[PDB]
């Protein structure tokens, strides 16, 4: 009500009606408050993320915030004059640059393939002669809340990129970028699997801490889950193609499809799709059911895997049937 | 069009048939053309002619007539050689022509802005009396909705000034008059000018204390001194996979400052809150 | 209810204008206390200041009327005793002119003081004319008397 | 009214700048006041009952004329024709209030004489105000590097101001001491009528 009290150039009908209503309310218009007052605060006090700039008439570098136009860019891209394509192109450029900055730059050795195949060999077997000292150093100087914020921001960026496939002009670039990112994350996941396998075989209680802090590359799983039950068709097709691409990359790297389901990634994907079935939004439920269906009828991880996951799958699908309100459309229940 | 009621006034505005309107416009065009070729001997009639021209351009919505008047004015400004129409008096008509900005028909406005851009890119007229009286037109051009026109105006603006941060801030604070743009958020133009004093070539990256994804080098570090040989031979498909991955990695670390800064200075012109933040 | 008109009259839609401080209570009092748009107080960021210009004004006038001063000397054109006389002259002139003008203005039924009264006083009492700020005939009795005298003379 | 005529007359007299509206207004009021205030019968041949049949301005002007370009010369020649009453009889009569102070419709020779006189007044006023302004500037005389896109090339020339015109008017109203020699040695105030300069 207080937002309609604006001077002349604003519609005076609404403003005068609101003033009349408040005047008739009288003493009750300043007595309704029960809580104190909402206030917005930051979760952490450390410095925010930034990069360095260079003014021409100066000798030193200065930090520039790295979060400035992301919200407006996403709003302008995923919410639709003759100048709209121009601004949409600018927004896409900014989003791509920000994603590239968040992933990071790395310099790898010359004989990487040999090391990757050695990792695969150690993973297929259960070799215990791998040193993981660098992954037991405690990192007790940085903020975990800041890391959570960065993770959420990267997930939002990936969701915007996935949505950007419903525009015929932008499809090719974003598709290529997403495929490249998926292959990179498969390569990361293999090494993470090796490290996790080694870690569980040394049950100690030494005073060595956990590993370093990093952005979890599994935000792509949540983005895929949120993209499966989309209004547009190309978005859903791209979401499925990403899963297929990840499986194909794993098969190529391993050499054969026999030992691919020994990674810890697929259990995480199954858990994500199973928890999607318990949320309180119908499109999340539909995405979870569609993800389980994709895992069943388009990848073929094996038979032992399905025999292990059958109980959870049945429980989740039966819950989706149980919990759908009976006055909304029946598509979600039919999918389940 | 506004729907105002008609009042009883002997000189009240009325409406005319289209045929009569066209006949009258043709007569006016002929009269103006015949009168304008004796500009050297008009004498006492010099001022009424310009007054009627100014009134026509200010009020009329007839595209051919306004186009003809604008072409005549451009001819006076550029190709004239003799004694001018009272020297710097055509500037009065050019100033009256600023009303095109609120017409819901950008044809005349675009013609006028093209003429202004021509005036402000001519080496002969630089630091002259003419370029000192077109400040309002130049600023209106810098405020234009048409993206190409606005970018052209801003490019000229940035080309004129110096490239030192202190100098550009001083120019913004006490070097320019913003009285013309007093009804719009004109700090977007100031920010665009300020960002012209930043180096845009060098690559950028987040600080070392920021959070990124897990690097592969950290994951393969344990195998630094393991001089083993994989049991399975390396095949062509794996080689192509790794070559493409290396190409992608190289492309990953190739972000320059422009790739972030330019989109922001373009996007600040459609949202005022982000302009405030910037 | 309340009659929200379909259109507001021109007085209600005005684009407010700067307003002076009226009321007589005073301004700047740091105690426990407004128009839509007050007027900005006057100020000067840096310069000579009024305390110097007001003191140099008399020397400027003397330079103006004296014809011109040669290089290397100025300011000391009147002795200390003559400056006091000139200042007294100025004060007396202002007071006398204002006192006459106000009464003259009130005489003709007005309730405000306008420039016409000041101009009339200055012209008719001091022979001063400031530009840029915007008859009698004998009646019939006099004519008859003159006719009688002329007839007597012949 | 007559603003542009005043501008042209000032330009001819030597004021090449762009005087503000206040100066033109003040000059107009002065000229209007003068106009409102406004052989031969007393020649030696009048001594008898029966008559019988008979039988620095220039130097400055020349320097300026020598110091003008062709376009400047054309502009000067065109502005030299400025007038108050040339083919403006009705407007001039309305502006001068002929009907209210005199019998209406005087002959045209009167109008021509009035135009000549008005041109002379404007010329004199401009010439005196220029000198006063020059002296003031000469006495008075005795931080933004880089550069923008609209600042003037060299500037430096400014028009006259209302105070200069007021000082010139004060100078032009003084009368000769012959009109006051009869009050010597007394304390009588001198009261006169407006002087027609």
């Amino acid at each position: 009500l207080f937002d309609h009290l604006k001077p002349h150039p604003y519609s005076h009908f609404h403003a005068h009606t609101t003033l009349r209503i408040l005047g008739k309310l009288g003493g009750r218009n300043r007595k309704f408050m029960t809580e104190a007052l909402p206030v917005t605060f930051q979760q952490y006090v450390d410095d925010r993320a930034s990069f360095d700039l260079r003014l021409i008439g100066s000798k030193r570098d200065r930090a520039f915030p790295a979060h400035l136009g992301i919200d407006l860019a996403i709003q302008k891209l995923t919410e639709i004059r003759q100048y709209d394509p121009y601004y949409k192109r600018q927004a896409l450029n900014l989003i791509i640059a920000q994603t590239k900055l968040r992933v990071g730059f790395d310099s790898v050795p010359e004989d990487l393939p040999r090391l990757v195949r050695l990792q695969v060999e150690d993973l297929v077997k259960k070799n215990r002669d791998v040193d993981i000292s660098l992954f037991e150093v405690s990192d007790k100087e940085r903020s975990i809340a800041k890391k959570n914020e960065e993770q959420a921001l990267l997930k939002r960026l990936l969701k915007a990129l996935l949505y950007a496939e419903s525009i015929p002009e932008f499809k090719q670039e974003v598709d290529a970028l997403l495929v490249n990112l998926a292959r990179h994350f498969t390569l990361i996941e293999i090494g993470r699997s090796v490290i996790d396998m080694k870690k569980a075989y040394t049950p100690f209680d030494t005073k060595s801490g956990e590993g370093p802090l990093f952005i979890d590359n599994r935000v792509l799983s949540e983005a895929i889950l949120e993209s499966l039950a989309n209004e547009n068709l190309e978005v859903r097709e791209a979401a499925k193609r990403l899963i297929k691409e990840m499986h194909n990359a794993a098969v190529t790297v391993f050499g054969s499809p026999m030992h691919v389901p020994r990674m810890t990634f697929w259990s995480s994907l199954a858990s994500t799709f199973c928890h999607g079935c318990y949320e309180e939004e119908w499109f999340t439920k539909q995405g979870g059911a569609l993800g389980i269906q994709t895992l069943l009828t388009e990848i073929d991880l094996g038979d032992l895997w399905v025999a292990a996951k059958q109980i959870e799958f049945v429980r989740a699908l039966m819950y989706v049937v149980k919990d759908m309100p009976q006055d909304l459309p029946e598509k979600t229940r039919r999918t389940a | 069009a506004s729907g105002l009621r008609p009042q009883a006034d002997p000189n009240a505005p009325t409406e005319m048939k289209a045929y009569d309107l066209e006949i009258q416009t043709n007569l006016i065009l002929k009269a103006i053309e015949v009168t304008a070729m004796r500009m050297e001997i008009l004498g006492d009639n010099r001022r009424p002619f310009l007054s009627v021209l100014a009134t026509i351009v200010e009020k009329s919505l007839h595209i051919p007539l306004c186009e003809k008047i604008l072409e005549m004015v451009e001819g006076w400004v550029f190709r004239s050689e003799g004694t001018w129409p009272t020297l710097k008096e055509k500037t009065a008509v050019l100033h009256k022509m600023i009303s095109f900005e609120h017409r819901t028909d950008p044809t005349m406005l675009h013609k006028f802005l093209n003429l202004v851009l021509r005036i402000y890119e001519d080496p002969k007229i630089t630091r002259t009396e003419l370029t000192v009286r077109m400040e309002h037109a130049f600023l209106i051009g810098t405020r234009a909705q048409d993206v190409e026109m606005r970018n052209k105006f801003m490019s000229i603006f940035d080309k004129c000034l110096s490239k030192t941060a202190s100098a550009r801030l001083a120019y913004v604070i006490l070097g320019q008059n913003w009285d013309t743009l007093a009804d719009s958020y004109w700090l977007a133009q100031a920010s665009q000018l300020l960002l012209g004093a930043v180096d845009m070539n060098p690559t950028i990256q987040l600080h070392q204390d920021d959070f990124r994804t897990l690097p592969i080098s950290q994951l393969v570090a344990p195998y630094a001194k393991d001089s083993r040989e994989p049991s399975v031979m390396i095949d062509d498909k794996f080689e192509a996979f790794m070559a493409n991955h290396r190409r992608f990695l190289a492309e990953l670390g190739d972000v320059r400052a422009r790739d972030v800064l330019e989109p922001l200075m373009q996007l600040q012109h459609i949202d005022a809150n982000f302009a405030h933040e910037l | 209810k309340l009659p929200i008109p379909k259109v507001l009259h021109d007085k209600a839609i005005q684009m407010p204008q700067p307003v002076p401080n009226i009321g007589g209570a005073g301004s700047g009092r740091p105690t426990y206390t407004q128009p839509a748009l007050p007027k900005t107080p006057a100020f000067q960021l840096e310069g000579e200041g009024e305390r110097v210009l007001n003191k140099k004004k008399l020397d400027e006038l003397v330079r103006q009327v004296c014809g011109g001063t040669a290089e290397g000397q100025d300011g000391n054109m009147l002795t200390p005793e003559v400056e006091e006389s000139v200042l007294n002259m100025a004060d007396a002139f202002v007071d006398n002119v204002l006192h006459q003008a106000c009464r003259n203005a009130k005489e003709r039924g007005s309730k405000v003081l306008e420039i016409r009264d000041i101009q009339l006083v200055l012209e008719r009492v001091y022979n001063i004319r400031i530009p840029g700020y915007a008859k009698v005939q004998p009646n019939s009795n006099w004519i008859k008397k003159m006719s009688a005298v002329q007839a007597a003379k012949v | 009214a007559n603003w542009f005529e005043l501008c042209q007359m000032m330009y001819v007299s030597g004021e090449t700048g762009e005087p503000s509206l206040e100066t033109t207004g003040i000059i107009e009021d002065i000229v209007r006041q003068q106009v409102i205030e406004i052989g031969l019968p007393w020649e030696p041949a009048s001594f008898y009952s029966v008559e019988v049949p008979e039988r620095q301005r220039l130097r400055k002007a020349d320097e300026r004329t020598k110091a003008m370009t062709k376009e400047e010369y054309v502009t000067w020649s065109e502005f030299r024709q400025a007038s108050f009453t040339y083919r403006k009889g009705k407007r001039f009569r309305e502006w001068a209030g002929f009907g209210l102070v005199t019998d209406s419709k005087p002959s045209d020779d009167i109008i021509d004489i009035l135009g000549f006189l008005t041109f002379e007044m404007v010329q004199t006023l401009t010439e005196e105000a220029l000198k006063i302004k020059e002296q003031e500037d000469l006495h008075r005389e005795r931080l933004t590097g880089g550069g923008g896109l609209f600042d003037p090339p060299n500037e430096g020339r400014t028009p006259v101001e209302p105070r200069h015109i007021q000082e010139a008017f004060r100078r032009l109203q003084q009368r000769p001491k012959k009109a006051r020699a009869m009050l010597n040695g007394t304390k009588l105030q001198q009261r006169t009528q407006l002087k027609l300069f």
